[PDB]
């Protein structure tokens, strides 16, 4: 089917979020 | 100046051969009667109906008990949970009967445990030390707990509790196995862990330490006195034991910070009890270990069989014998 | 067993109340260090 | 404040610690984690939903935050069978969207919020120290407690009533109309010994006593509020406790740990607060439960069941409490305490009456039994109900022995935070938590033991 | 299960709730970020 | 007992308590000649128990002698269902029919030596003399009963040695298994003697209360050692259904 | 007639704790 | 009950004679 | 110096050790009566005072 | 109360001649009364 | 032979423990 599979797209868009908050954060310079 | 004052001086003095303290003052008492019942009852106490089907279980030596057979038997499957003291009973011949005495000891040795563990922390405050011995203490005080208070509460009886005897304690353990597979349940791999890490640790450590003394002896007297009680001059050579160490295994799994070092040292079979006492302590609500029984079936769908089977096999038939008689209807539930 | 009972009552009492009484006497201040 | 060991001197496994004296940025942690909280209710709650078969009992089905909205008489009819599913939903979307607004707010302050707070403004700044601030704080606190109390006594009364698994004709939804405000009832549960028989305040056992119980925390925890905003710490309290943050957090965490095995102890025996039709049988439920099933399965073979003795000698079915009480015979002796909806009908003043056992057993009841005793609150790691003998094709654990077993273990690791952080507020407090200063090591100036 | 209107959005309700183990792991993430200070 | 609720009777010992009639209570229960009336709810407290030692001389008096309960409130018949039929002559004749009709008993003695009996009033059959047209303080219901042992025939001995289950032998010791006479296990149907005695009825409500002495055998432990004799004194209710 | 070995056994034992205590060597700072 | 009839020899010996030992040497420590 | 038949001998001057060592008799003397009577009674066949009385 | 040293602690001696004899006794004396402790 | 069963043990300690305190009291003279 594809319940996995749209699961997995969410679990991974979450997943890259956090560490997307901190890498933006990390690169672009703001406090950390 | 006040009486009450020169009394409080007197139990939180620093100079007693003995630290007694406001935890002391309630440990001191119950410690005392629990052992003292516990002596008379292991020696003297006669045949105890643990489970409440009038079938009375020789604890005590004078009843042809050894010392690894003997035990203070739990309290009867009759009493459950209940409170039942001496006063209680109609007679002391009856309170003996229905197992009266494990229910003294326990109680007040679980008191005695918990103020002995609060003393601790009342005692390296009075001596200006860090507070937190008491800590690494609370690990088999929950160890104990959980074995002689919370266990018995899930399971609804202190017949349930761990005798207190060397037979009864294996007792105890087979029929937990039979019944709960601890062995499967990774609070008590983490327990065991705890154990034989902590083993482990203090032979390396006991080892590490005694290779790097430093030479103030000779061979005929014992190096150990090299060591004088109080000097500040430490006794071995921490960097040495670094340099075989991490040529022992690799430099940067070698510890050469000593605080450091220590915290492992307290912290690895501290935490490895704490899981297992709250493993005890969550088999004590039949939340037990894996089972993997006919996990493994071949494409036509029969049973291939693994050690987890074995391993069933082996707790079906310790509890198809446990407790042989008490059991009336097909589970065991209770 | 009724005067068993009150005896322990009373030894237990005095026991608890020793402790509280204690505690409350001002223990921050039995210490080595500071007094504030 | 400074946000690395040089200048906090905590490192970064105990960097929370560096919050202590920023009290802006410690709101703010305190209100983001609290939107966790709420996000977990929120999500918990949506995901049950949607793991929900409403036909299957909850406790069937892993569920332990429906159970909760459920006794509360939220989607639930009598024997507890799911109505409308839309309150569980709507509760679970309110907790996930203010946890949204809740976390806004707790990473404004703890992000760019005023690192402090006490030159902003008197009433949100606050000192460690400061004892009328710290039970002013007390108080607001105390009001909004009280006011929760009465919150569940208001929907128990005027807005449609809790779940009464006692109810007669059938546990149902019921409106409570007479609470006991009776001070001796409701203070006397907790004079009660915690022990067999008697089982402190885990012994409740009627709605009523529930709910005036409640009524009387509300008034007790306003008044506490009032009485605390409007004073100060009396002398006796001054001279016994530590004054300081961290002082304050391990006095919460001894009330966390005894508050955790409370409610573990609360799970696994009582059955009204936590009516069985949602969280399944105690252990103590069903262990009677299969006596009475096999009762009534012997007796409709033609046992004898009032004359019938085991092997031992004692009855088979049925022998006396040592109290007297006519009980189930049986390992189950030990649970004779066991008071249920199911098994109260056949009970007479002397205990279990043989007229009803041989007269008075209805199908339901039968049914019922033979539920609980399958559902007996025993079950694998892995989730393979029955007793671990079993084998792998029953997929059950009892809704009790998750949520007895995880907050023995919250309250048992919480009792050893309040242990660790007492132990270092009074060292802290002493001056000595940094370790034994060398010029002046108190066993140095003390007379040798012997 | 969830109300007819709403599931097109199941798989994203059966993944929510473990969310703030992720922040747990986050806070780990962020001191990486910055060599743990 | 009283009109209370079982809140007010649990953990109390009330529930172990036969039900007792009054105090101006000197009624008669007038019988027909040769009908048969049910009793309801008899209840039999026992209170005193004695235990006949055996010495060891010979030929002599062996004094039964009083022993204490070990276990608790839980020495009592009840809620027992059976009948009175009146004869040709008038004879009174009491039949136990079903109920809690036992309860095993464990007695100290003075010595240290345990007792565990099977109290019980099991297919009692009692009689009275010819000539009774009542039930009174004169009539006294002297009969028989079994005696079933103590241990049924599914109890497995620590060493699970049984009847009908178990070990026939002593396996732990392979070489001499079957050495042991307790090998082989026996339940033996003993006999006791009951006494009845009605002392007070309220023939109104149709109740009967009195005293009662029981004689009967001990464990014997599935027939390990020879039985003691024990005797049983108390009390005892019942309600005749005049109808 | 073995309680009383098994009873000597452990009067011994704790006899020795009583003196390894309050006859000790004492800890002494030189 | 019928123990072996060597234990108590075979315990009072095994405790006296280390026992003894540890005592011997001890005394005369320091001469 | 002591022979061993006079090593008690250290006490003749000394009455608070001579105390001590009475003391030490007497509890022993105590501990002996208490001892052997829990023996006899552990041993003791009480069931026919006739012909098995205490002094057979 | 201190604890003060007492002064009245004597060394104890027993000579190699005084164990020999010693030891012989205590032989003689087992050898003489050991058939009458197996009776 | 049928001889006391107490015969060996106190045999053995008779000897044993006059030879310990002969042997204590001889090892440590000189101290
Ligand atoms: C500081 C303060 C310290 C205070 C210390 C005072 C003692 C505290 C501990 C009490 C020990 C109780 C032991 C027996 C408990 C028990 O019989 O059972 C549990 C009882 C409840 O009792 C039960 O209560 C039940 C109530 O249900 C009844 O009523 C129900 C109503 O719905 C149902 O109808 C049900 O069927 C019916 O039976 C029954 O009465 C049972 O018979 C009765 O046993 O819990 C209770 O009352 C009390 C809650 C116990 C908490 C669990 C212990 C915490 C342990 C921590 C260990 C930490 C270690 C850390 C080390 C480091
Ligand atoms: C050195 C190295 C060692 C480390 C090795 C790797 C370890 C990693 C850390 C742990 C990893 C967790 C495993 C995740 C998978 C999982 O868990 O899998 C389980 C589930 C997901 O799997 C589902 O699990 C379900 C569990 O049963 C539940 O659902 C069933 C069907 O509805 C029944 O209703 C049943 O009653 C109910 O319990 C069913 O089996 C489903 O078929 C199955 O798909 O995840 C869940 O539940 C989510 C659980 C999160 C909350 C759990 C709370 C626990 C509470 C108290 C703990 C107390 C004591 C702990 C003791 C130990
Ligand atoms: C306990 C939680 C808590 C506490 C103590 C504070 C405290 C504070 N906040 Mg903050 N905040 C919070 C949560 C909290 N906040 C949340 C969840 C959000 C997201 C919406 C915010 C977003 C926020 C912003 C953007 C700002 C603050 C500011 C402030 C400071 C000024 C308060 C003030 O005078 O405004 C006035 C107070 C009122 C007008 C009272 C209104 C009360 C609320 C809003 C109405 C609802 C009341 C409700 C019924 C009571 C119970 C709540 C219920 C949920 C149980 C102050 C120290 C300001 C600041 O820092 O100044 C420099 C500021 O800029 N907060
Ligand atoms: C979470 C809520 C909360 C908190 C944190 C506090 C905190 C405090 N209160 Mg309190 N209070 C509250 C709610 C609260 N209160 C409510 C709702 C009321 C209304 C009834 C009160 C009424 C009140 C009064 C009248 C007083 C306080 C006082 C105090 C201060 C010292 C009291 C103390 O030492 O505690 C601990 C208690 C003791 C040290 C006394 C010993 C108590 C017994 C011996 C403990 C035994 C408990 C037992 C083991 C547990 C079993 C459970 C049950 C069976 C009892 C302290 C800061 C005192 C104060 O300083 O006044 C301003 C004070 O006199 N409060
Ligand atoms: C409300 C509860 C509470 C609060 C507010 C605090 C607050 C604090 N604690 Mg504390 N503590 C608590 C409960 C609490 N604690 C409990 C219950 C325990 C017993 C275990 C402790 C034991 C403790 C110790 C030993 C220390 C503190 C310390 C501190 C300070 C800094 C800690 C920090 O930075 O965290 C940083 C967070 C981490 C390093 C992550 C820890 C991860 C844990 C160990 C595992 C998480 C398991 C969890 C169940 C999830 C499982 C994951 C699974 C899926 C694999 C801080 C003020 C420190 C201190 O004393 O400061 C002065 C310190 O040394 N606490
Ligand atoms: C009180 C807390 C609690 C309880 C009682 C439950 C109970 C349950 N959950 Mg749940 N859950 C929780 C919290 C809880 N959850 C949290 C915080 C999350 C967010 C991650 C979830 C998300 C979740 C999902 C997605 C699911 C459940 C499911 C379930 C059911 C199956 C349980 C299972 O097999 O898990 C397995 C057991 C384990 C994995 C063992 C966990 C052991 C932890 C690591 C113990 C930590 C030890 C200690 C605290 C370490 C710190 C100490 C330190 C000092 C060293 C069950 C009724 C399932 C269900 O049936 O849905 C209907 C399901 O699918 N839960
Ligand atoms: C109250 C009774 C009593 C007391 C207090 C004393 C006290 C003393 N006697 Mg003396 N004595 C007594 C009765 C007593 N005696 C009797 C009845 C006899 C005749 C048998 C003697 C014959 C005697 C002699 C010849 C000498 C003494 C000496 C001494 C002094 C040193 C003792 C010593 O160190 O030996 C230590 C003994 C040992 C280290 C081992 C002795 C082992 C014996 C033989 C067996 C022990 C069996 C058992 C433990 C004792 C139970 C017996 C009990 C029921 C009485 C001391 C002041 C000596 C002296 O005068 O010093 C200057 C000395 O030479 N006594
Ligand atoms: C922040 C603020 C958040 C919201 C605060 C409270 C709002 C809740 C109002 C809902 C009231 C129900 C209206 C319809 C109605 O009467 O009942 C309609 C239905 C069914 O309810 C029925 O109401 C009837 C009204 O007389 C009768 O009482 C019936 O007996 C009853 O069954 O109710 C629902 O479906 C709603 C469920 C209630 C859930 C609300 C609690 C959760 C919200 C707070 C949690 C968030 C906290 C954040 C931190
Ligand atoms: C500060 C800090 C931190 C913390 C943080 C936190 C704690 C947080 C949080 C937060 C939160 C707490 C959040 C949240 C959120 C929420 C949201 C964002 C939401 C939403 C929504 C939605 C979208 C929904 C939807 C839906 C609906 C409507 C219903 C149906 C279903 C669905 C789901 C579809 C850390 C540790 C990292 C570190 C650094 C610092
Ligand atoms: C609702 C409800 C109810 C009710 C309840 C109530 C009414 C309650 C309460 C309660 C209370 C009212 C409580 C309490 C508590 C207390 C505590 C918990 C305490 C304490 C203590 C402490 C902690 C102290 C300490 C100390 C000491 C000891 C001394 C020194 C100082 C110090 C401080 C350290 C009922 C059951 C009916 C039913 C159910 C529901
Ligand atoms: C498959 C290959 C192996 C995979 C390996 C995965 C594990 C690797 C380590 C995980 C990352 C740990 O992260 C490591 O933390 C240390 C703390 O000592 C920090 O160390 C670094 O900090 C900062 C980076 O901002 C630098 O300025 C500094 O000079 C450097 O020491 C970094 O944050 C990172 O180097
Ligand atoms: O008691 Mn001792 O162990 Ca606990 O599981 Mn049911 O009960 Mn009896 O049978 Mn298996
Ligand atoms: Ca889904
Ligand atoms: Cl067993
Ligand atoms: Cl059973």
């Amino acid at each position: 089917n594809l319940e996995p599979i749209f699961q997995l797209t969410f679990l991974g868009l979450i997943v890259l979020a956090g560490p997307a908050v901190v890498f933006v954060l990390a690169f672009r310079g703001g406090d950390l | 100046a006040s009486l009450w004052e020169q009394f409080c001086q007197w139990v939180t003095s620093t100079n007693n051969r003995i630290y007694v303290g406001w935890f002391g003052t309630l440990m001191i008492p119950t410690l005392l009667t629990a052992t003292t019942c516990f002596i008379i009852a292991f020696i003297a106490a006669p045949p105890v109906d643990i489970d409440g089907i009038r079938e009375p279980v020789a604890g005590s030596l004078l009843y042809g008990n050894n010392i690894i057979s003997g035990a203070v038997v739990p309290s009867s499957n009759a009493i459950g949970l209940h409170f039942y003291p001496i006063w209680e009973a109609a007679s002391l011949d009856e309170w003996l009967y229905n197992g009266g005495p494990y229910q003294l000891v326990v109680f007040h040795f679980l008191i005695g445990i918990f103020c002995y563990m609060g003393r601790q922390w009342e005692l390296s405050y009075r001596l200006g030390m860090r507070p937190w011995i008491c800590v690494a203490y609370s690990a088999p005080v929950s160890a104990a707990t959980a074995v002689f208070l919370i266990y018995p509460i899930g399971q609804g009886s202190f017949s349930d509790g761990m005798p207190l005897g060397i037979s009864g304690t294996f007792n105890f353990m087979i029929v937990f196995q039979a019944e709960h597979n601890i062995l499967m349940h990774p609070f008590h791999m983490l327990g065991v862990a705890g154990v034989f890490g902590g083993s482990l640790f203090s032979a390396m450590h006991g080892s590490l330490v005694t290779s790097s003394l430093v030479r103030e002896t000779t061979e005929v007297e014992s190096q150990n006195y090299g060591y004088k009680f109080g000097q500040e001059e430490e006794t071995y050579n921490i960097v040495a034991a670094h340099g075989y160490f991490g040529r022992l295994i690799f430099q940067y799994a070698s510890f050469n910070n000593s605080r450091s070092l220590h915290f492992f040292l307290g912290a690895w079979p501290v935490i490895g009890i704490w899981f297992t006492a709250m493993g005890v302590s969550t088999m004590a609500f039949n939340l037990n270990g894996f089972n993997f029984n006919q996990s493994i079936l071949d494409s036509q769908g029969r049973v291939i069989g693994t050690w987890a089977d074995v391993l069933n096999r082996a707790n079906i038939g310790f509890e198809v014998m446990h407790e042989r008689n008490a059991h009336n209807f097909p589970l065991d539930l209770a | 067993m009724l005067t068993l009972k009150i005896a322990v009552y009373i030894v237990v009492g005095l026991f608890i109340s020793l402790f509280i009484f204690g505690f409350l006497s001002s223990d921050p201040t039995r210490n080595p260090g500071r007094k504030d | 404040g400074g946000r690395d060991l040089p200048s906090t001197g905590f490192a970064w496994w105990s960097g929370n610690a560096r919050l202590i004296n920023l009290s802006g940025k410690l709101l703010g942690a305190h209100v983001a984690h609290a939107g966790l909280i709420v996000f977990w209710a929120g999500a918990m709650t949506l995901f049950e939903v949607a793991h929900f078969i409403p036909e299957k009992p909850m406790y069937e089905q892993g569920l332990i935050l429906l159970p909760h909205i459920a006794t509360l008489g939220w989607g639930v009819g009598p024997a507890g069978e799911v109505t409308d599913i839309f309150p569980f939903f709507v509760v679970g979307v309110l907790h996930l969207i203010s946890s949204a607004v809740l976390g806004l707010g707790g990473i404004y302050h703890a992000l760019r919020g005023p690192e402090v707070l006490e030159e902003y403004s008197s009433f949100f700044g606050y000192d460690w120290k400061d004892k009328n601030q710290m039970t002013n704080i007390i108080g607001y606190h105390l009001i909004l407690l009280g006011c929760g109390a009465l919150l569940l006594v208001f929907k128990a009364m005027f807005f449609g009533g809790v779940y009464d698994t006692w109810a007669p004709g059938g546990g149902d939804v019921r409106v409570i109309t007479n609470p006991t405000l009776n001070p001796a009832i409701i203070f006397g549960y907790l004079l009660k010994a915690p022990f067999g028989g008697e089982g402190w305040i885990i012994s409740v056992n009627n709605m009523e006593d529930i709910i005036g119980g409640h009524i009387w925390i509300g008034l007790i925890c306003i008044s506490g509020g009032i009485w605390h905003i409007l004073t100060k710490p009396f002398g006796w309290a001054r001279r016994a406790l530590i004054w300081s943050g961290e002082a304050y957090l391990s006095y919460s965490l001894g009330a966390l740990s005894l508050m955790g095995f409370i409610a573990s102890v609360f799970v696994w025996f009582n059955n009204t607060a936590y009516p069985s039709e949602f969280y399944g049988p105690t252990g103590m439920e069903a262990s009677q439960s299969q006596a009475f099933t096999f009762l009534v399965r012997d007796q409709r073979l033609g046992a004898n069941i009032a004359s019938a003795q085991g092997p031992t000698g004692l009855g088979k079915y049925l022998m006396r409490s040592p109290s007297g009480e006519i009980i189930f015979g049986g390992e189950t002796m030990r649970f004779w305490d066991f008071r249920g909806p199911w098994l109260e009908p056949l009970r007479g003043p002397n205990g279990l009456d043989l007229d009803k056992l041989r007269n008075d057993i209805q199908p339901w009841q039968v049914r019922r039994a033979a539920e609980y005793m399958t559902h007996a609150p025993l079950g694998s790691l892995n989730s393979v109900g029955g007793v671990i003998t079993d084998v792998n094709s029953f997929n059950y654990v009892s809704p009790r022995a998750w949520l007895a077993t995880s907050h023995f273990v919250l309250g048992f690791f919480f009792l050893v935070g309040h242990l660790w952080h007492a132990g270092r507020a009074r060292a802290a407090a002493a001056g000595f938590e940094k370790g034994i200063d060398r010029e002046t090591e108190p066993t140095l100036f003390m007379p040798d033991l012997d | 299960k969830l109300p007819e209107a709403y599931q097109i959005f199941d798989p994203l309700v059966d993944v929510l709730p473990v969310i703030p183990l992720f922040f747990l792991a986050l806070a780990f993430v962020w001191q990486a970020a910055v060599g743990f200070k | 007992k009283s009109q209370l609720t079982y809140d007010d009777i649990v953990n109390t010992g009330l529930a172990n308590v036969c039900p007792e009639i009054s105090s101006f209570t000197r009624g008669t229960i007038e019988v027909e000649p040769n009908t048969k009336y049910f009793v309801s709810d008899f209840c039999m407290e026992p209170q005193e128990y004695f235990v006949k030692e055996e010495p060891v001389n010979k030929r002599q008096k062996a004094e039964y002698v009083k022993g204490k309960v070990l276990t608790r409130q839980t020495t009592s018949l009840e809620q027992i269902r059976g009948s009175i039929a009146v004869g040709a002559d008038g004879t009174l004749t009491f039949k136990e029919k079903d109920g809690i009709d036992f309860q095993p008993i464990t007695v100290l003695l003075p010595g240290g030596e345990e007792v565990p009996f099977f109290f019980t009033v099991k297919n009692f059959t009692g009689t009275t003399e010819p000539g009774f047209t009542s039930i009174n303080s004169s009539t006294d219901f002297v009969g028989d009963f079994n005696v079933p042992s103590y241990r049924g025939a599914g109890f497995l001995d620590p060493k699970a040695r049984g009847l009908y289950t178990g070990y026939d032998n002593a396996v732990a010791l392979p070489s001499a298994a079957d050495k042991f006479r307790t090998n082989k296990k026996e339940t033996p149907l003993g006999k006791g003697t009951l006494s009845l005695q009605v002392t007070q009825v309220d023939g109104s409500t149709g109740e009967i209360a009195g005293i009662f002495e029981s004689e009967q055998p001990s464990d014997t432990d599935l027939g390990a050692k020879e039985p003691l004799d024990v005797k049983v004194r108390g009390i005892f209710y019942g309600r005749v259904d005049t109808d | 007639m073995e309680s009383v070995a098994y009873i000597l056994v452990l009067t011994m034992a704790l006899a020795v704790l009583f003196f390894a205590i309050a006859f000790r060597e004492p800890p002494r700072i030189e | 009950m019928q123990v072996n009839n060597l234990g108590f020899i075979a315990s009072i010996l095994f405790v006296l004679v280390p026992t003894v030992f540890l005592l011997i040497l001890f005394i005369q420590t320091g001469k | 110096g002591l022979p061993w038949y006079r090593v008690h001998t250290v006490v003749l001057n000394d009455p608070g050790r001579l105390i001590s060592v009475h003391l030490m008799h007497t509890a022993l003397v105590a501990g002996w009566a208490g001892s052997m009577a829990l023996y006899e009674l552990a041993i003791f066949d009480s069931s026919d005072a006739v012909l098995n009385p205490m002094w057979r | 109360m201190d604890r003060n040293s007492n002064p009245n602690r004597q060394p104890v001696e027993l000579n190699r001649t005084s164990l020999y004899l010693g030891l012989l006794l205590v032989a003689v004396l087992g050898i003489l009364f050991s058939s009458y402790f197996f009776n």
